RNA sequence: UCGGUUUUUCAACCGGAUCUUUCCUUCUGGCUAACCUGUACUCCUUGUGGGUGCAGGCGAAC
């Protein structure tokens, strides 16, 4: 109110506010770099899916698409970006 | 539809001034808006202002002096004919004296005094008194 | 304002609020003069000399007034840390 | 604020500030292009292709990675559909609705929805005509629409 | 516009006071008379290479362009050798200080020196009253193609 | 290899740069053949207020990706050989003028040869493989447009000793005042 | 100076010419006007104070 030095707010406020209504819009969606229990290879997989996502060639299935963030297949390790 | 953008820019600014915000965020923000703001600045109505280069459309943050009273944009851009100017100023501005009618011309977006001096007029955008 | 060859007219030159620059009106039965004492070491509150503000009725009425006063304080160095640029 | 309901949604895909490639996310451009072409060959439609790229492979938006769009790329390789993807989908939907109506004689709501669909189609048709993607004086509706679909 | 036939009326038609001598040897045979209309217009070669007669043509006839020269879109091609231009303009009502999209149709005779299709803008000229309503001759169908050679989307 | 890898070759500075490049070629597997397919359109010397100097090396454009593939190492090497002075790899772009109401049609301009676009490209390029976050533009009461450029909070130190120099270069190029910034 | 007059000290103010990474529709020839000029050099204050002058060549002065 009255004065809010606008352009630079705290990271917390940005995190809270709808990710469209911010200053410079950036997606708050990651790329899970995922590893499977099968082969020793990592796949760059978007945090959301819309697709049942198999591996590079293997029929392992990494992520099952729910409404939002993809719930990973039971026990699969994953990095970030 | 956000049909006119200058209008939108001014409206929010006006609201801010009425409340007593020291700063406004303008959503779409054009060449035209920027030029208008520059004009306002030149006669000291607006403080600093910062155009965010959104890798999209635009965004303007304004600093308000509290020297603003009403900034209006007139609805169609009436083509205006050098004598018409006088009439408009009589209608739109609180004195024969001060404040400005911000008309776009071929020579650029000027106030009205400047236009008169330059001896060129065109369509009107806004005003600032 | 001035009658041609100098000679000031227009009396009662309005107080402007320090927070909003909005004119403090004649019957601003809402506005206030805030007076804050210039201060020194051991006892010492220096009588006669204040850092002064005026707050216009309207801001106060709205409710957001305390924060404005804080802001004013932080500018004239009457406070540090209390009020920040970003909220 | 939504072309047909009273609803005013703002669910939408956002975009990142960088037009430049996201640094670490490797591969190339040629590979991406190849992938896109393969997908096109398989019968998928632009949006679908993009989706496939984004999730499984190292893709954000083809524009960022290749330079050109998806549709543009398709056009270049000559694999793009004759009736634009969205329009085609609309037509399909319309056909479905018509079929439903054929079966169910009393289903007023369905009819109403069909009307809206038709209107949407008309709008789209007009705009394609204007930008010259559908050859002029081609109208898309009820009898021929079904034939067009597949 | 005419379109083929050349010499198909009840009468048989030629350009007047212009005559082809059977005595002299010429491979070109017929002498065509043309007219440079002026006013910075390039007189279309499709008259000089042409074969039609047509009395209301500005190049290969006695009709001569003076006074007004206007432009505007072609609405209607539906009748023979003439066209309906629609010269659309904005007329001002002061009481409101605003404007009207106003109609008005100029019928203009078209020389077959032109291929004119619906929607094409035409620099038309004023002249000697051709007939009843028609007091203009099509001078420049400036829109040569308007995407006709490049209509196809595929590379 | 002296007066050859320069597109059009007149100046002594250019020759010196070519010589330096030749010297660099002694590395072999990574810094040769990749460096052979690279040309300098010209070099522009920009004097920076603070003792140090800046060198803008102009590149014909289809070469830019290749340059970026190398750049950092190359820049370091150049700094080592041409001491004190900093080096900016820049891309020369045409900047075709605006069509006037009268002026005869230049078969349309592409949004690539527009001034603004060119300037943006320069900003992208002149600043390292750092990649610009956001821009602000300030307009100050006096009437001074000040571009403010936001940089990635990672990498960073590849830019610190050059920021002023970068600013100076930009000013010499365009006229606009840049300020560089990095958030916390 | 016998109430007006013009420069310097000074600004704002409109205008024009420009280079800048930036062209004003383009040339066939008139006409070049003056120097980018120099062919002899000097009337001459110890000299870039001053140009009558004809062979390479500025076009905008239309
Ligand atoms: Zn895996």
């Amino acid at each position: 109110v009255l004065v809010q030095d606008l352009l630079h707010p705290t990271a917390a406020s940005e995190a809270r506010k709808h990710k469209l209504k911010t200053l410079v819009q950036s997606p708050r969606s990651h790329f899970l770099d995922v590893k499977c229990p099968g082969c020793l290879n990592i796949t760059t997989v978007f945090s959301h899916a819309q697709t049942a996502v198999t591996c590079e060639s293997c029929s392992t299935v990494l992520c099952t698409p729910t409404g939002g963030k993809a719930k990973l297949s039971e026990g699969t390790s994953f990095r970030r970006k | 539809t956000r049909t006119s953008v200058l209008a939108d820019a001014l409206n929010a600014i006006n609201n801010a001034e009425k409340t007593g915000k020291r700063q406004v965020l303008i959503r779409p923000s054009s060449k035209v808006i920027i030029k208008f703001l520059q004009v306002m600045q030149k006669h000291g109505y607006i403080g600093e202002f910062e155009y965010i280069d959104d890798h999209r459309s635009g965004k303007i943050v304004v600093q308000l002096n509290g020297r603003l009273n009403k900034c209006g944009v007139i609805s169609p851009r009436f083509n205006v004919k050098i004598a018409d100017v006088e009439k408009w100023t009589a209608n739109l501005l609180p004195a024969r004296q001060f404040g400005y009618v911000i008309l776009t011309t071929s020579a650029g977006i000027m106030d009205h005094e400047e236009a008169h001096r330059k001896h060129v007029s065109g369509k009107i955008l806004g005003f600032v008194y | 304002m001035e009658n041609d060859k100098g000679q000031l007219v227009e009396l009662y030159v309005p107080r402007k609020c320090s927070a909003t620059n909005r004119i403090i009106k004649a019957k601003d039965h809402s506005s206030v003069q805030i007076n804050i004492a210039q201060v020194d070491e051991e006892g010492r509150a220096i009588p006669g000399e204040y850092v002064t503000y005026a707050l216009s009725g309207y801001i106060r009425a709205r409710g957001e007034a305390d924060d404005s006063l804080n802001r004013l304080a932080q500018q004239d160095g009457l406070l540090k840390n209390v009020w920040s640029y970003s909220r | 604020g939504r072309m047909h309901s009273k609803g005013k949604g703002m669910s939408s895909s956002a975009i990142p500030y960088s037009r430049n490639a996201p640094a670490w996310f490797k591969g190339s451009s040629d590979g991406v292009v190849e992938q896109i072409i393969k997908y096109a060959r398989k019968g998928l439609t632009p949006s679908q292709i993009g989706v496939l790229l984004r999730d499984a492979h190292g893709v954000t938006q083809a524009k960022v990675i290749t330079g050109n769009k998806i549709l543009r790329i398709l056009k270049s390789n000559g694999l793009a559909p004759e009736i634009p993807e969205d329009l085609y989908f609309l037509i399909k939907k319309a056909v479905s609705v018509r079929k439903h109506l054929e079966r169910n004689r009393k289903d007023k709501d369905a009819k109403f929805r069909l009307i809206l669909i038709e209107s949407r189609i008309h709008r789209l048709a007009r705009y394609y005509r204007t930008v010259s993607v559908l050859p002029p004086n081609w109208k898309y509706e009820s009898a021929t629409a079904s034939a067009l679909v597949n | 516009s005419t379109e083929l036939t050349v010499q198909s009326e009840r009468a048989f038609q030629k350009q007047p006071h212009i005559f082809t001598n059977p005595k002299a040897k010429a491979n070109r045979k017929t002498k065509r008379w043309y007219k440079n209309v002026g006013l910075g217009f390039k007189t279309p070669k499709t008259a000089i290479e042409g074969s039609y007669i047509d009395k209301k043509c500005p190049f290969t006839g006695l009709v001569s362009i003076r006074g007004k020269i206007l432009t505007g879109t072609v609405v209607s091609t539906r009748m023979h050798r003439t066209i309906v231009i629609r010269r659309d303009y904005l007329h001002y009502v002061p009481k409101y200080n605003r404007y009207e999209k106003r109609h008005k149709n100029v019928p203009a005779h078209v020389s077959p020196a032109f291929r004119v299709q619906v929607g094409d803008i035409v620099t038309v000229g004023q002249c000697r009253p051709i007939s009843k309503t028609v007091r203009f001759n099509v001078l420049k169908v400036a829109s040569a193609t308007g995407k006709a050679n490049k209509q196809f989307a595929k590379f | 290899p002296q007066a050859k890898i320069l597109s059009q070759a007149p100046t002594e500075l250019e020759l010196q740069v070519a010589q330096a490049f030749i010297d660099l070629e002694n590395n072999s597997p990574e810094l040769k053949a990749d460096l052979r397919a690279l040309q300098f359109k010209s070099i522009r010397e920009i004097e920076v207020a603070g003792g140090k100097k800046a060198l803008a090396v102009f590149v014909p454009v289809p070469s830019l990706a290749a340059y970026h593939k190398v750049q950092i190492k190359l820049t370091r090497e150049l700094e080592k050989k041409f001491q004190d002075r900093h080096v900016i790899f820049l891309a020369e772009r045409r900047i075709l003028p605006k069509p006037s109401r009268k002026s005869r049609q230049t078969q349309k301009r592409p949004r690539s040869r527009t001034l603004t676009a060119v300037h943006d490209k320069i900003l992208e390029d002149l600043v390292f493989p750092t990649e610009i976050v956001g821009k602000r533009v300030r307009y100050l009461v006096g009437g001074n447009k000040i571009q403010k450029i936001l940089l990635n909070s990672k990498d960073v130190q590849h830019i610190d000793n050059k920021l002023e120099s970068f600013q100076a270069v930009y000013n010499k190029l365009t006229g606009k005042q840049i300020v560089f910034e990095i958030p916390s």
